[PDB]
């Protein structure tokens, strides 16, 4: 999930983006 | 972009930033 | 609700939400 | 105070609701 | 004023609100 | 650095001012 990989480790853009609709 | 450990409130202000008009989802439970 | 902690600024937007028009009273010295 | 009820550790709704006006 | 450490977008806000209409320069790298 | 001075440490109004433009 998004926690584990942004707040628990950190996400690059293109990351966070895997989030979007 | 920021290069820190985004958690809470504060990742889901960056989602939506990011997201624009497609909007997100956030599931931490997953 | 959210099941975490809250502090700060977050505690007081936690606040300013559930307590909707009543308002509510921040004193962290007490 | 709420600081060490809400913050120091964990409030519920209700917790948190004691607190409003 | 608050007496607390001011982190990312807590200290930015903070500088916001400080500065007015002054305006502010936010540099972490120095 | 404002980060080094006012979230490593803590910093007054006055401090904080420093910043501005
Ligand atoms: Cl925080
Ligand atoms: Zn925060």
């Amino acid at each position: 999930g998004i926690v584990e990989q942004c707040c628990h480790s950190i996400c690059s853009l293109y990351q966070l983006e895997n989030y979007c609709n | 972009f920021v290069n820190q450990h985004l958690c809470g409130s504060h990742l889901v202000e960056a989602l939506y930033l990011v997201c624009g008009e497609r909007g997100f989802f956030y599931t931490p439970k997953t």
